[PDB]
């Protein structure tokens, strides 16, 4: 249906550069617009960058303002990071993100592949316990506390839960604290009150392994949390 | 002579029907509403104003959700709104820019277009895909689609210059019914809340019902004297109101199937191009000829609200299922809601 | 004969800035309500309409108050203003006449062309252009000394007689030659055009050709005296003073035949016209539509009433 | 005020910015309408310029044209003729040779479509541009079948001229209107020229009802 | 012409066998519908500007 395939993911130099993009295809790119998202090695996920559909706003991140920077040619279809000053803390496994803005739109929808790239204030989201020990037929509920409520005055709040799956790209669950996301089975249900924010997993089998995570978009920072290891 | 020896016995069933009309009708409605409190005064401020097209806009549908309107107009584009944020959300390109009608579906997922160009173009929203691609083309028809309305997710009824109403189905894309009997071309149907009946007006002077399973007639409402260019259905299905070019809105019922009352009045000459209700009756917008918008008591026939927004003459109405706005276009290229 | 000469030409003055400013509101609220239809030179005429009710209120003040004795009441911060929106005004109102006749032209010969040129954004972009390129070129008045006396010094010093003829030669000469070049243009190119027939090339001959000779008899003059100015300063800087009082009795009326040009400008405009003969008579029902004269319907009434 | 209002805000600029552009690429076109009638020349009319209505699209010299077919409408023509209001020419087609031929004669009927169309609130002034065909036909078979109260000369040339003033006259909204009649041999190089001296003349003109001059 | 005469009259005798009700009462159901859910309609009771989201 579409690909998102990454190029040149591998060993740098600390402190050097290195020129990564995001070969997309099967889309309307020039209509969507482009995250990047940066995934730890070991643990943690977390956002790196922001594209325009018109190329004209551009966010970044605390340690990536200013040398990390993000374009686009809509011409020849796909993404493009040029990456600069890199060490330990840019030793991730960055995605590539598609997400789309409009009423009832459903951001983060599809993502990348990933790039194997290793060299050599904020709103507060914390999950309670990163392992639940569950059984292949019992419900279950995690939750994850936000610093402050994401109740904005149209009434509308602003969550997404996500899915790793062992080894694979990620996938959107729920959108927006109620909608579920397409191809999704009705089963996966968040709710919660205006700060705590909870989901519900109901009767649950042997494909919904994996570390869970919980995302603010109330702001363009769109900080994550902690994730929850959900092992059998 | 054999035709015409049935002329006579099918006259004086006409005779048979209409004094079966009269028997039925000894007193109005209009008696029946003079103890009940008239509405008085209805000031309605534009909200929002929607506007962004560079035509003549035709055509206006509300969403389910009473946030989302699609609009159609002569330039050549569709375009999905929003209501309070006043940001559009879609930009459709037509194939043929010819286009006097557009369609919301219920569910959201899809958006239907036609025009004079004698095919039906049904657009699906929110794909995988993440454009907006025409599902397939619908093409049956051999007059004008004078307007076309979503029955249901996979059931559309249109209304077409060919002097014939049919049913499709986008899975096929064939007529599962068509309907005939109308001698002019059709210009506008609305159907019933419940989606089982619906009626349509033509160049007839008259109005006549549809069963949508079987596909047969089942009234026939008279009583105009010039072509109905708009048609509404009361949201209790139990009742309609037709709009023409004679100025004058006419209240109808189905089973009772006499003329209640006429809205006309004296300064109103300019005919009628748009009929919408609201939720609760007590209510019938109308939009003329003349470039003002008009608001009538449902049941008394007053001078009930004044909207002069407009500088051009309005083709499209509509409100909200919820009833929170109105909503209006006119060739002025211009969109404005009132509450 | 001098105190003659500027006393009747200030009444004069006085008459016709009496006659004039109504015409001038009118034009303006006219092209106001034509800008609302798209036409790149409905900006042009409400710019220029503006423009001239910028000064048109202002010298009458002073006039009004006392011909200039080189008497100043005030503390000359307001003649310095007036002298401000004069100046301003007289070469942004060339400007503006100059850049619609190059409008005419590129609308008439260059017809297909145009049709993409014609974006509203370009008739803005030129109007605010002109007019603050003429604020920048009058700053230098608003920075001359010698506040002794405020309309004019130059029969003393003859840097800022330099000074004033480099605006002139800037903003008055180089505009006759774009009028009489797009109207030239204009006269060749719907002079070989056989559609329209002979009534409406005569007409068109009429209408350039009143423009632009209003335009030369009632500027020229101007020109011709501060030329004579300028050559008599250049040869003599090294009879001059009743050459220098006739021509300053010369100037003042000049200069009242030029605003009496510059006033007049809307009304030739809507009366040369026939499109604006029949707004401004739509107009004209509508203000007595507004002031209730008529009054037949009350009449009506009235003789219902008594009988 | 959040970050997917402000991605909306961000779309809708995106949104108008292309609709601005593609009205601006849109408005160049020239709009025409062809009013055909039967065995009218149809076909030699798109052929000599190169189920519902027929669009065509050719190019002369800098200038495009978009001409839209009405045929085969079969429908009431005032429901939908004013949805052709901005369309700057209107070009009628007219056999000349079928004065022979009665339902009723064909010619008699084709006044009648152009005295109603003439006549019309929606037209008040839109440049009207007919066009000829099987002239030469009509020069070989000629009188009094169709048109006896003539009673004059047999002669091609005096009869087309009273064929042709009897359209130019339908009714007086002409007037204040500009008809731009045009003998179509039919086998005339360029009757496009006809059509593009006279949607200049329209252009100039309406430049000049804009230009506040005449 | 000799087709349409049937299809034609076929159209009345199916209309002879047609519901009667009685049109007075059949404006009680169009006074009844009215009241009851004149409370919720916005129009000729509109909501306060708290309530009103196009404002």
């Amino acid at each position: 249906d579409v690909q998102l395939v990454e190029s040149g993911g591998g060993l740098v130099q600390p402190g050097g550069s290195r020129k990564l993009s995001c070969s997309a295809s099967g889309f309307a790119f020039s209509s969507f617009g482009m995250h990047w998202v940066r995934q730890a090695p070991e643990k943690g996920l977390e956002w790196v960058a922001y594209i325009s559909s018109g190329s004209g706003t551009i966010y970044y991140a605390d340690t990536v303002k200013g040398r990390f920077t993000i374009s686009r040619d809509d011409p020849k279809n796909t993404l493009f990071l040029q990456m600069t000053s890199l060490r330990s803390e840019d030793t991730a496994m960055y995605y590539c993100v598609r997400s789309i803005y409009y009423y009832g739109s459903s951001p983060f929808d599809f993502w990348g592949q990933g790039t194997t790239l290793t060299v050599s204030s904020d709103i507060v989201m914390t999950q309670a316990t990163s392992s639940v020990p569950v059984t292949p037929g019992e419900s279950v509920s995690i939750s994850c506390r936000s610093s402050k409520s994401l109740l904005h005055s149209n009434g509308n709040t602003y969550l997404y839960w996500f899915l790793q799956r062992p080894g694979q790209s990620p996938q959107l669950l729920i959108y927006r604290m109620s909608n579920l996301a397409s191809g999704v089975p009705d089963r996966f249900s968040g709710s919660g009150s205006g700060t705590a924010f909870t989901l519900t997993i109901s009767r649950l089998e042997a494909e919904d392994v994996g570390v869970y995570y919980c995302m603010q978009h109330l702001e363009y920072p769109l900080t994550f949390g902690a994730g929850t290891k959900l092992e059998l | 002579s054999e035709l015409d020896q049935l002329r006579q016995e099918a006259e004086q069933l006409k005779n048979q029907i209409r004094d079966a009309r009269k028997a039925c009708a000894d007193a109005t409605l209009s008696q029946i509403t003079n103890n009940i409190d008239p509405v008085g005064r209805i000031q309605m401020r534009t909200r929002r104003t929607l506007r962004g097209h560079l035509a003549k806009i035709y055509a206006m549908h509300w969403g389910t959700d009473s946030r989302l309107l699609v609009s159609a107009s002569q330039d050549g584009k569709l375009i999905i709104w929003d209501s309070y944020t006043t940001n559009k959300v879609h930009a459709i390109p037509l194939r043929s820019s010819w286009v006097m009608t557009c369609a919301y579906a219920p569910s959201g997922n899809y958006v239907a277009c036609g025009g004079l160009d004698n095919i039906c173009s049904i657009y699906n929203l929110k794909t995988r895909e993440g454009n907006v691609r025409v599902s397939r083309e619908l093409a049956g028809h051999t007059g004008y689609l004078s307007c076309c309305r979503f029955l249901d997710d996979n059931q559309i009824v249109t209304s077409s210059g060919d002097t014939t109403c049919a049913l499709w189905d986008i899975e096929t894309g064939q007529q599962t019914t068509t309907f005939t009997g109308h001698t002019g071309d059709v210009m506008s149907l609305s159907l019933a809340p419940d989606t089982r009946l619906f009626v349509s007006g033509a160049c007839d002077a008259s109005a006549k019902l549809w069963d949508v399973r079987e596909g047969m007639c089942r009234q026939t409402f008279t009583g105009h004297e010039s072509d109905i260019n708009a048609i509404c259905f009361f949201p209790n299905g139990n009742a309609f109101a037709t709009g023409s070019d004679d100025a004058t809105c006419r209240l109808f019922d189905l089973r009772a199937d006499q003329e209640l009352m006429t809205y006309s009045h004296d300064n109103i000459i300019c005919g009628i191009t748009s009929v919408s209700f609201s939720k609760s009756g007590r209510l019938l917008l109308a939009g003329y000829d003349d470039f003002n918008c008009n608001v009538w008591d449902a049941l008394k026939a007053d001078r009930a609200g004044v909207l002069a927004g407009h500088d051009n003459r309005v083709s499209c109405l509509g409100v909200t299922d919820d009833g929170m706005a109105v909503a209006t276009g006119s060739w002025d290229s211009f969109l404005k809601i009132w509450n | 004969s001098f105190e003659e000469s500027r006393i009747v030409l200030v009444v004069v003055y006085s008459a016709v800035c009496t006659l004039g400013v109504p015409a001038n509101c009118l034009t303006a609220w006219l092209a106001l309500l034509q800008v609302l239809q798209g036409n790149v030179l409905a900006v042009y005429l409400l710019c220029l309409a503006l423009c001239e009710l910028l000064y048109t209120g202002t010298l009458p003040l002073w006039v009004i108050y006392i011909r200039n004795q080189h008497r100043w009441t005030l503390g000359l911060l307001a003649c310095k203003v007036t002298a401000y929106i004069f100046f301003c005004n007289i070469y942004v109102s060339i400007l503006f006449l100059c850049c619609i006749s190059c409008d005419r032209f590129v609308a008439v010969v260059y017809a297909l062309e145009s049709r993409g040129r014609r974006r509203r954004r370009t008739a803005i972009l030129i109007s605010a252009c002109i007019f603050i390129l003429v604020g920048i070129v009058h700053y230098p008045v608003f920075q001359t000394e010698d506040k002794e006396t405020c309309f004019d010094m130059l029969q003393m010093d003859s840097r800022i007689a330099g000074y004033y003829y480099a605006r002139f030669t800037v903003g008055f000469a180089i505009p006759l030659s774009i009028i009489a070049f797009t109207n030239h243009r204009i006269f060749r190119s719907i002079k070989q055009s056989m559609g329209l027939s002979a009534a409406q090339k005569a007409k068109v001959k009429h209408s350039a050709i009143a423009v632009v000779v209003i335009f030369l008899v009632c500027f020229a003059p101007y020109h011709l005296v501060l030329l004579v100015k300028a050559a008599a300063f250049s040869y003599y800087r090294g009879a001059m003073c009743g050459l220098e009082e006739r021509l300053y009795t010369a100037s003042v009326v000049f200069l009242c035949l030029s605003t009496v040009n510059g006033v007049a400008d809307p009304i030739i405009y809507v009366l040369a016209t026939d499109h604006s003969r029949q707004e401004v008579s739509r107009i004209h029902k509508g203000w007595k539509e507004w002031s209730m004269k008529t009054d037949v319907t009350r009449l009506t009434h009235s003789r219902d009433t008594e009988e | 005020l959040s970050a997917e209002d402000k991605a909306a805000v961000e779309r809708s600029k995106m949104i108008d910015r292309n609709l601005r552009e593609d009205g601006e690429k849109a408005a160049r076109e020239v709009k025409l309408l062809l009013l055909g009638a039967g065995e009218s020349g149809k076909s030699t009319i798109v052929k000599q310029m190169k189920t519902g209505i027929v669009e065509t699209h050719f190019t002369f010299k800098d200038l495009h044209f978009k001409m839209f077919d009405v045929g085969a409408q079969r429908s009431e023509r005032k429901k939908w003729i004013h949805c052709f209001e901005g369309v700057t020419a209107i070009i009628f087609c007219v056999a000349l040779s079928d004065y022979d031929l009665v339902l009723m004669n064909r010619m008699h009927e084709s006044m009648k479509l152009f005295d109603s169309i003439c006549n019309n609130k929606w037209f008040t002034d839109t440049s009207i541009i007919l066009f000829l065909n099987k002239k030469d036909l009509f020069e070989e078979k000629i009188l009094t079948i169709c048109y006896p109260e003539y009673a004059g000369s047999n002669t091609y040339e005096e009869a087309a001229a009273y064929i042709q003033c009897q359209f130019e006259d339908l009714n007086k909204r002409k007037d204040t209107k500009e008809i731009y009649t045009h003998f179509t041999c039919s086998t005339d190089t360029k009757n496009v020229q006809f059509v593009f001296d006279a949607v200049t003349d329209v252009i100039i003109k309406n430049n000049l009802k804009d230009c506040g001059l005449f | 012409s000799i087709a349409q005469a049937r299809k034609l009259v076929e159209q009345l005798k199916m209309e002879a066998n047609i519901d009667r009700i009685k049109v007075s009462k059949a404006a009680a159901d169009l006074m009844a519908y009215c009241e009851a859910h004149a409370k919720e309609d916005p129009l000729l009771t509109p909501v306060p500007a708290s309530e009103n989201p196009f404002r």
